[PDB]
DNA sequence: ATATATATATATATATATATATATATATATATATATATATATATATATATATATATATAT
DNA sequence: ATATATATATATATATATATATATATATATATATATATATATATATATATATATATATAT
């Protein structure tokens, strides 16, 4: 029931906020607000390709170990197999593996990191773009969704 | 680009010489001076007595004296600590005013940078992803001018929250699993703990 | 974070004296080389 | 007859010397930092001269 | 009685001297980058030699 009226009280804001926009009563970021809502918004974003990074390192550590390993003779076959598959269970259930996992995940869903970079697009469109972000800065965020997935 | 190219290195070899943020990461002894006033600062932001920072920063002093090379007073630590917040109001690390001591911005760059920088476990987490996704939506749907994109916007939502209000009648909820629970819950804490920021 | 109280310091101890980016902010000549090494990758996003 | 074996050149490899760039290490000179001697600011007792009022004389 | 007016007293501020806390100029030691040196590796050229493949003479 709490989930119901949730969706209840935010089909009421919607259906206002649509009958105001069919009145023409639609309304613009301020050509100031959306210089620091740019601004923020590429903020946020300026942590996950830092955190990557992490992810990267991590499962390089985790190859390194299991080839260091793989040297003991005292490895029957089925315990280097056993080893395998237990460093990746470990890798995928820490934090970074978790951030990992997830984007992985969004991969099966697609659509969403495609409209993801198409609303980017449009956003680095519009002048305030400029503004908010110099050359370099744009470009980034212009390639982002490419940036995660070669990563 | 060449705009800023010259400039730039000046611009930087300006903040080595001055800026305190940097300048006490280049200080040999960084490390207790950051991890201390960490500690004393993390307690509570809303400021703190002086003297009653003395007396904590005594006693955090004793606990590292076993930090051999730094030397850290014994004949008397609560007048090293009055020494040593001598240092940090000197160096513009510790600004007081009302008569309780506060941390200069440059002390917040210089902690959450160190913070982030050891290998333990990121500041950001998987929840980072669907929020730059729901808030790039947003602001997109925002920002676009034309009135009738605004209505294919609130049509599109609309939509699929009746969908969920569909099956919500029928009762098919579902909740976050601990995993993605706990992951969501730290990064909301990362993320309204930057409002405390500048 | 109890534990955390005490081992902090070890943490900063240990980046002050190994942790690359740490030994780089410290020594005399850095802020040249990092604003040349940015200036350098700043064009690249492919390497 | 078909096919075999030798000589030739060619294409490649190997060897040597000269030189330069690199790396590893010594010694050096420079910078940060902490340590020191000095002069000065705060707090205190005692004593005196002072203002405020009691205590007090005096008045209507 | 109320109100003016009295000498003494209450309380104070200022002054002298004392001690201790703090800020600073200076000394000194240690940490660090940087120049010098020896040995090493890279690559060059120069030359000899080995290699494959074919031209070629040859057997049966």
């Amino acid at each position: 029931a709490n989930r119901v009226a949730t969706l209840r009280r935010r089909i009421s804001e919607l259906e206002r906020e649509l009958q105001e926009a069919e009145a023409g009563h639609i309304e613009v970021l301020e050509t100031h607000q959306a210089v620091e809502h740019i601004r923020d918004v590429y903020n946020l974003a300026s942590s996950l390709r830092a955190d990557f990074r992490r992810v990267e390192d991590s499962w390089r550590e985790a190859d390194r170990a299991l080839r260091q390993s793989i040297i003991g003779e005292q490895y029957h076959r089925g315990d280097i197999v056993e080893r395998l598959l237990n460093d990746q269970d470990a890798l995928l259930n820490t934090p970074e593996g978790r951030v990992f996992d997830s984007f992985q995940q969004q991969l099966r869903q697609s659509s969403e990191l495609k409209a993801m970079s198409e609303r980017l697009r449009v956003i680095l469109s519009h002048p305030s773009a400029s503004d908010a972000l110099n050359r370099l800065q744009r470009h980034d965020l212009r390639w982002l969704v490419k940036r995660l997935v070669d990563e | 680009m060449e705009e800023n190219t010259r400039q730039r290195t000046e611009n930087y070899i300006s903040a080595k010489n001055q800026h305190p943020a940097w300048i006490l990461l280049a200080t040999r002894r960084a490390p207790l001076v950051l991890s201390a006033l960490k500690t004393l600062f993390e307690k509570s932001h809303d400021g703190i007595p002086l003297e009653e920072a003395i007396q904590s920063l005594s006693s955090i002093l004793i606990e590292h004296v076993s930090q051999e090379q730094y030397d850290i007073n014994q004949d008397n630590p609560f007048l090293q600590a009055s020494r040593e917040l001598r240092e940090w109001i000197k160096r513009r690390l510790i600004v007081e005013r009302d008569g309780r001591i506060f941390a200069t911005d440059a002390l917040e760059v210089a902690i959450t940078f160190v913070e982030s920088l050891d290998n333990r476990f990121m500041t950001s987490t998987a929840s980072r992803l669907s929020t730059v996704q729901r808030e790039i939506e947003n602001l997109e749907t925002r920002l676009n001018p034309n009135p009738a994109n605004r209505v294919a916007t609130l049509r599109r939502r609309i939509s699929e929250l009746e969908r969920e209000l569909q099956e919500a009648e029928a009762g098919h909820i579902e909740v976050l699993e601990t995993h993605q629970a706990v992951e969501h819950i730290r990064d909301v804490y990362n993320l309204a703990s930057s409002l405390r920021a500048d």
